[PDB]
């Protein structure tokens, strides 16, 4: 299970705009291509990504994408791996004002619905659709941010504290004590993502007026289970949805980012980095590996470094099927960030995921021996040997 | 101006801190009555770096001084150097821990935290630019371990800025005096490698070697140990106190040493160590200085650095001496130890020089190294740590306290990130 | 203010307190009368400590001590001896029978109407005390009063403090000499109480003390007085940290952290290094090595146990006088390096150590010579077992055919009790049994890299 | 911070920076490459004309020339502060040519991202060997060219000689200046690009070089300082170059810069530049046909 990989270009805004308003991203088919408006005469290196996405020109229908498009090309076929059980992650990346949040949440009061909402759409229509006797739901939600490695809730009510991270022997990392709250209507998980993003700390800068300052997580587990008395049992499939936008990288000089601004910006740095070092060992291990064949030495991918790494372990790697989205803004002034963006989304194409689907071995111990035993009956009494 | 507050836990960290702070006082010409009878003018140009100055002309340590068992406040008070401290710093409790880090964390010591805490805010608050903290303590005790390790989680929540130091004294494999002693190291280093800037190893058979074969002592006893320990303390932050021709902060060793946040464990040394009757023998130079700095029989951590590679060392030497000299030394150690040093990192040696040596020498160096062998220790007590969860060995002394299984799993399992992280670098052949 | 409470019960338990009592007298420097010329000779100190004796006004100090037992005769003594204006005039005396060596008569029918007495002052010390750090009970199983007083004194004790570390000294039968026919009803009777309240009891035999008389001190014909002096030396040293300062002090909280792995297996014996006569203090070093080996020697072990029949979960050595750790360290490397001496593996530590500066005092007219260097072992191990092994045995032999039975179901008990405590003792011994075996056979599954 | 406000603000003045560069093998810090790659930019947008020393360059001179076998850092100091006397005592003493601040930077600067010329000072002797040489101007000019003598790591020989100035003090007279002149063009060992025909400036003072008491450098009627724009330089900037990547592969010691506002890909792009600079002084060496 590879990570999937997708890139999105946005239009100008107000800064590029005032400025020189030259792009300098071409795309076509599954191929960008990134120029450098100081070297015009050097080759225009390309990248491949499975999906590119051109939302330049709205109102045009030349190879626009709409968020109806993005979402029904990688979220919903995610939602789809969700549906069979697989726990699934998608995250943002790119550089500050890029359009992360754009592409997750979007504005809520628009036809332009993001990724999360739209994902929220067509999961509650599946399960209202898809509802039986025997078959039946359930969905459980929750939503919290990392804002200076400090985990914060966001669907709570006001709590000043810090939640703690812990790490169950068997499941991995997690959140302890985290407001984890129910819904039966999609007017319901509506409000308690308004709520959460009500509650998300932004602040003002010069490359965004509406700056996201900490990395959030958007998490939903999905419960499928079997009403039958004869044979099946309930909670019979368990799924993990995990959003997440993160935070984008800055400069100084350019943000104008002062006192506890400055701060929030290298710490949101410094997690970047250590992302970045975990993708590029995530990519650089399956590299190796592969490239010869194998010989064993798993090394060491610095998972506790930060804990937006060490929370999202099992996503980057593992029991998990993972998409990344990229933004890129086209102005020409950011060309050496976005240049790195694509660089590290290159290598998000090399990791590899061993996902597995769940089920409940005490119970699906049982049906495969009963499974094998029908088998070997029905073989032996249809070949006269029982 | 960079002042430094230093707090005081359990027996062995009072102990210590009480050789030190004697150190201090006859280096800086402090009386034990708080006056000073000094010579230098050097001695009073920063003396507000440990020191706080009273109405009367007097000067206070800035020592802040915990523990649960008022046994060893007493024996502090009943001693040579007793009345420089603020009485008002002296908090502590009854019913002690009793080797019990369950207690020292979570069941007594977070009632007296409180208090340190106010102690601390208040003497932190009257600095004119504070620098960090530096606690001493015993990894394998009671209260020490567990109230250092829950002041150490207190203050970097208050204070994520300021540098944070820390003296650690850890088990030992031949050496055991408590039973319990792999449990409250593995939580200790748990949060340490999770909370702290620095962390200096020390290990009571290493300087039980330095004793009984460098200093040639029959009859050592703790007060020695405290005397090399507190001679490490005043190497390090020898450069904030006094001028040189190259100066070195803590922050700027903290930036030289620690090349990945995890990996901020140090192997400390001192040198020249020459047992009385053998000096008329030795000639001092900056050569031996430095061939007795990285001798592996000098290493107070009770590891062999030859058994791995050094990620990174310093040596900070005081007195009058020719930066060619030293370079040049540094050189020669690293080209002729070729094998030992990581080949990622050119020029893994930082050095600082200080013009004012201590008060009896010509001159002096500390080192401070940071090496992968240091892992071997972590791994004795993973070993020691499996023997005993495996059948829960003692294990309800704690979980009648407020705990659990799942931290204790927690807690090996991230010694052995630790212990994965510096072994990544051990073997050689990799890269351009 | 590390204060404790002294409780003794019975006859054995009262000789015990009157040895040892002498001994802290001697210790402190406080006169039989009570008062204290040694403050009075020098200007103060703190040699009053509140560890064991409560001062007044008038500077006389009186033990935080209770004395109970059933015969009047036994504390009449006491009453009328030397030490009678030491104590406080109460002393907890029934004017009545004693429990006529019957736990059921102890317990159930003449332990009542005193206990409540008995816990009354057990409070208006404890009340008086601060910071009181633990109880320290003396008895003897065997006995009457010594078993079934002390059982329902122990479980009133736990019902009603609860948290406190309750420290149990005791005599235990010995396997050929004794002094009653019905010592192990009594014995296996009481063993319920002393496994589910007490947090650590401390067992001697006599036979084992009368060897060590016989051989180490030249003493061919001892008494109780040299038996119960042992005893005081013995818990003198225990109570030693929380008195006088020291390099390594151990508290009564460090004792129970260590040598308790789990919560049924509280038994630990105990010895002491440089038991030897004055004559024979010459020609000897008592160095630190000298001692500690003499701690692990199965001859000077005070219960008549091999422990070279079993595996040593926990160690304590607490030492006394000139001692400096690089000899404490060597001898424990030394004793690690023999092969006799077996370990369990889940233990890989298995020692703790305390040091003191204070050096044993002498008795006069005692039988101890002079020393520089002390030390007091505790020891939990297995072979304990065999002990209580041999006591089963016995209990069967007398139990097959119910004889003795009708003197204690007629003062309340029935046969239940006798089949409960018998149960409740073989599961002890099974529990002993398993936590002694060696961890799992290393688990190697031999797992290839990943499954 | 300084050099580029200085440079909003007054502009036009000229800004000359002396600099210790990092030697090739000993040093007293473990991040000196990152500090040094990310200073590029300061050197190369800001600064008029930057002169960089090399303190083993100093410690040879200081060991063969003046018999110390243990200097230290003062002695260091008193070399470089000869050497800015040199450069600066124009402006203050009468001379027979005067070499002006703007005239020094027109002739050693051909292109305006070439302004990193070595520098060396001719008469660095002991007080002892003061004696028993005559220290004529023939001997210090060809005393300047001498690889053992340069103040960086970097031999002369592998590169060529782009520009030279050479400000003499003390008792010298033209005529032998113009001789030894001619005897360094005579010499082939010394390459000069083809497109600089002249190669050589001269300026003359007449006050004599001052001794400082407790010093080491004798007392010399006469002195020389040559300063010289050569392509040997990019050799000494790319060992450190190397040194960089070695560190910046794994990211060592990143997180400690990203903590303080800094971001990561600004270590990238210091290397561009600077991997610029020495394709630049590759460029310009390549002879014209
Ligand atoms: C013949 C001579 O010169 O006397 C020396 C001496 O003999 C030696 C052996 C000294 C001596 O040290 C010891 O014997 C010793 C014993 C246990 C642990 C540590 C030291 C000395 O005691 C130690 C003492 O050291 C100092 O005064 C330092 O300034 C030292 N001071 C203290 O530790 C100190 C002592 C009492 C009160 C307060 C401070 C110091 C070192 C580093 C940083 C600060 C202070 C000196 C000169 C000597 C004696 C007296 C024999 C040595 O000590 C040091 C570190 O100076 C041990 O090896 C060194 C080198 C010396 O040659
Ligand atoms: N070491 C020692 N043991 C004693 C002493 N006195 C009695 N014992 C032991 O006590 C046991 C008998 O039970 P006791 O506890 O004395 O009986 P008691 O205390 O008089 O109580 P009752 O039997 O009800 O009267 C014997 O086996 C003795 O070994 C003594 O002074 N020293
Ligand atoms: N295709 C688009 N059309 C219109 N507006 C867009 C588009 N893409 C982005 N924007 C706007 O651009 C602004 C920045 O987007 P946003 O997603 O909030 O930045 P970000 O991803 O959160 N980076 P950060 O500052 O780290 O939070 C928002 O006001 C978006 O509405
Ligand atoms: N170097 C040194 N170590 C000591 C000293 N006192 C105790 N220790 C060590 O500290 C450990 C015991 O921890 P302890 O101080 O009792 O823990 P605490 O009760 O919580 O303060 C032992 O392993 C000793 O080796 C001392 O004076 N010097
Ligand atoms: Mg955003
Ligand atoms: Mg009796």
């Amino acid at each position: 299970a590879s990570v999937k990989v997708a890139v999105r270009v946005r239009p100008f805004n107000s800064r590029e705009m005032s400025r020189d308003s030259k792009c300098i991203i071409q795309m076509s088919g599954s191929t960008t291509t990134i120029v450098n408006p100081k070297q015009p005469k050097e080759t225009p290196k390309s990248f491949s990504f499975d999906y590119s996405y051109w939302s330049h020109t709205s109102p045009e229908d030349i190879n626009y994408a709409s968020q109806k498009q993005v979402y029904r090309d990688i979220g919903e076929e995610m939602l789809q791996h969700a549906f069979e059980g697989y726990n699934v992650c998608i995250f943002a990346y790119g550089q500050t004002g890029a359009g992360k949040s754009y592409t997750m949440m979007g504005k809520q009061e628009k036809d332009q619905q993001g990724i999360i909402p739209q994902l929220c759409e067509d999961l509650f229509s599946r399960i209202n659709d898809t509802t039986n006797d025997n078959m039946s739901y359930s969905v459980e939600v929750s939503y919290m941010e990392i804002y200076c490695e400090r985990v914060r809730d966001l669907l709570n009510p006001k709590n000043k504290g810090n939640l703690r991270v812990r790490e169950h022997p068997l499941l991995g990392p997690y959140v302890e004590d985290l407001s984890k709250l129910a819904v039966t209507s999609y007017n319901d998980i509506q409000d308690l993502m308004d709520s959460g993003n009500k509650a998300r700390t932004v602040a003002a800068t010069n490359m965004n007026e509406t700056s996201s300052r900490s990395h959030a997580v958007f998490n939903i587990i999905f419960t499928q289970k079997r009403h039958d008395a004869e044979t099946n049992i309930t909670t019979e499939k368990v799924s993990k949805i995990s959003l997440v936008d993160l935070a984008g990288s800055e400069r100084a000089d350019s943000t104008g980012a002062k006192g506890t601004r400055l701060k929030e910006g290298a710490n949101i740095n410094k997690s970047l980095t250590t992302l970045g070092k975990v993708i590029s060992a995530l990519a650089e291990m399956d590299s190796g590996p592969n490239k010869n064949k194998k010989k064993k030495k798993t090394d060491f991918i610095p998972y506790r470094d930060s804990v937006l790494t060490w929370l999202l372990r099992e996503n980057l790697g593992g029991n998990s099927r993972t998409a990344m989205v990229a933004a890129l803004s086209p102005a020409d002034i950011n060309y050496d960030e976005t240049l790195s963006t694509l660089r590290y989304a290159d290598r998000a194409k090399q990791i590899r995921c061993n996902a597995v689907i769940n089920e409940d071995l005490n119970n699906k111990l049982i049906r495969e021996l009963k499974d094998e035993v029908t088998r070997l009956r029905d073989l032996l009494y249809a070949q006269g040997l029982g | 101006m960079r002042e430094i507050v230093h707090i005081q836990a359990g027996q062995c960290g009072n102990q210590i801190g009480a050789k030190f702070w004697e150190v201090i006082s006859d280096e800086h010409g402090i009386d034990p009555t708080g006056s000073y009878h000094g010579d230098s003018d050097l001695q009073l140009e920063r003396i507000n770096v440990y020191y706080n100055e009273a109405t009367g002309n007097k000067y206070v340590p800035r020592a802040i001084l915990v523990d649960l068992e008022p046994g060893t406040m007493d024996s502090v008070r009943s001693g040579p150097f007793g009345q420089i401290f603020r009485p008002d710093n002296f908090v502590f409790g009854q019913s002690g821990a009793g080797n019990n880090w369950a207690k020292g964390h979570y069941t007594e010591g977070a009632e007296l935290v409180d208090s340190v805490l106010d102690v601390v805010r208040k003497e932190s608050e009257s600095c004119d630019c504070l620098q960090g903290f530096q606690l001493t303590h015993s990894l394998g005790g009671g209260t020490g371990s567990g109230m250092g390790t829950l002041l150490i989680s207190k203050i970097r929540e208050e204070y994520p800025d300021r540098i944070m130091n820390t003296f650690s004294v850890m088990p030992s494999p031949k050496v055991s005096d408590t039973v319990v002693e792999p449990y409250n190291a593995t939580l200790s280093v748990h949060q340490l490698v999770e909370n702290t800037d620095e962390t200096y190893c020390i290990d009571n058979e290493a300087l039980y070697d330095i004793c009984f074969r460098t200093l040639k002592l029959t009859t050592p006893t703790y007060g020695d140990l405290n005397h090399l320990v507190s001679a490490t303390m005043s190497g390090v932050t020898t450069c904030l106190r006094f001028p040189g021709q190259l100066n070195a902060d803590l922050r700027k060793l903290a930036v030289n040493m620690v090349p990945f946040p995890r990996l901020h464990f140090f192997m400390p040394g001192f040198a020249p160590l020459t047992s009385r009757g053998s000096q008329q023998y030795r000639a001092l130079t900056v050569p031996e200085l430095t061939q007795q700095m990285f001798d592996s029989k000098n290493m107070m951590a009770a590891c062999d650095p030859r058994h791995g590679r050094y990620l990174t060392v310093a040596a900070i030497f005081r007195g009058r001496m020719s930066m060619k000299e030293v370079d040049e030394q540094m050189l020669n150690v690293q080209n002729k130890n070729s094998s030992y040093f990581v080949e990622w990192i050119p020029n893994n040696v930082k050095t600082a020089v200080c013009d004012i040596p201590p008060r009896g020498l010509k001159m002096s160096a500390t080192f401070i190294g940071n090496s992968t062998a240091i892992q071997e220790l972590f791994k004795r007590i993973s070993e020691q740590f499996t023997a005993m969860f495996r059948r829960k060995a003692f294990l309800h002394w704690y979980t009648g306290e407020g705990m659990d299984e799942m931290e204790f799993t927690e807690a090996e399992s991230n010694m052995n990130d630790l212990v994965s992280e510096y072994q990544q670098y051990q073997d050689a052949t990799a890269d351009e | 203010m590390r204060e404790c409470i002294s409780i003794h019960v019975g006859q054995a338990g009262v000789q015990i307190g009157n040895a040892c009592w002498e001994l802290y007298c001697l210790e402190h420097g406080i006169q039989p009368d009570g008062q204290m010329p040694s403050d009075k000779t020098i200007g103060g100190g703190d040699d009053s400590f509140n560890t064991f004796f409560s001062e007044t006004g008038a500077g006389k100090h009186v033990p935080r001590a209770v004395f109970v037992d059933l015969e009047p005769t036994v504390i009449d003594e006491v009453r009328t001896g030397t030490y009678r204006q030491l104590f406080h005039p109460e002393q907890l005396i029934t004017g009545k029978e004693d429990a006529a060596n019957n736990y059921a008569r102890g317990h159930y029918t003449i332990g009542k109407e005193i206990i409540d007495l008995v816990l009354d002052r057990i409070r208006k010390l404890a009340d008086q005390c601060t910071g009181l750090q633990g109880f320290l009970v003396f008895h003897s199983f065997g006995g009457g009063t010594g078993s079934g007083f002390t059982s329902l004194l122990m479980e009133r004790l736990s019902v009603d403090y609860g948290k406190k570390s309750k420290l149990e000294f005791s005599i235990y039968p010995a396997p050929q000499v004794s002094t009653a026919v019905v010592e192990p009803y009594n014995s296996i009777l009481t063993t319920h109480t002393t496994l589910e309240h007490s947090d650590c009891a401390f067992m001697v035999d006599n036979e084992a003390i009368y060897d060590i008389c016989r051989r180490n001190l030249d003493i061919e014909r001892p008494t109780y007085t040299n038996l119960n002096r042992l005893i005081s030396q013995i818990v003198s040293s225990i109570t030693a940290s929380l008195r006088f300062d020291g390099a390594l002090n151990v508290d009564l909280t460090e004792f129970q952290t260590n040598l308790v792995p789990y919560p049924r297996i509280h038994f630990p014996l105990a010895t002491y290094a440089p038991v030897i006569s004055a004559e024979k203090a010459y020609h000897e070093q008592l160095s630190v090595a000298e001692i500690t080996n003499a701690c692990f020697e199965p001859a000077n072990q005070m219960v008549k146990c091999d422990p070279r029949h079993g595996k040593y979960m926990a160690c304590c050595l607490l030492y006394r006088g000139d001692v400096v750790p690089k000899d404490v360290n060597a001898a424990i490397a030394t004793i690690k390096t023999k092969r006799s001496i077996q370990f369990v593996d889940w233990c890989p530590t298995g020692f703790k150590v305390g040091i003191n500066y204070q050096p044993p005092t002498v008795v006069p007219g005692g039988d101890l010579a002079k020393v520089q260097r002390a030390v007091c072992m505790l020891s939990n191990t297995t072979a304990i077992a065999e002990a209580w092994a041999r006591l089963d045995h016995k209990f069967d032999l007398m139990y097959a055919k119910r004889a003795f039975v009708h003197w204690y179901v007629g003062e309340g008990m029935e046969e239940g009790e006798f089949s409960e405590a018998r149960e409740d003792m073989a599961a002890l011994e099974k529990d002993y049994e398993e936590v002694g075996v060696d961890s799992v056979e290393g688990e190697g599954e031999e797992e290839g890299e990943e499954y």
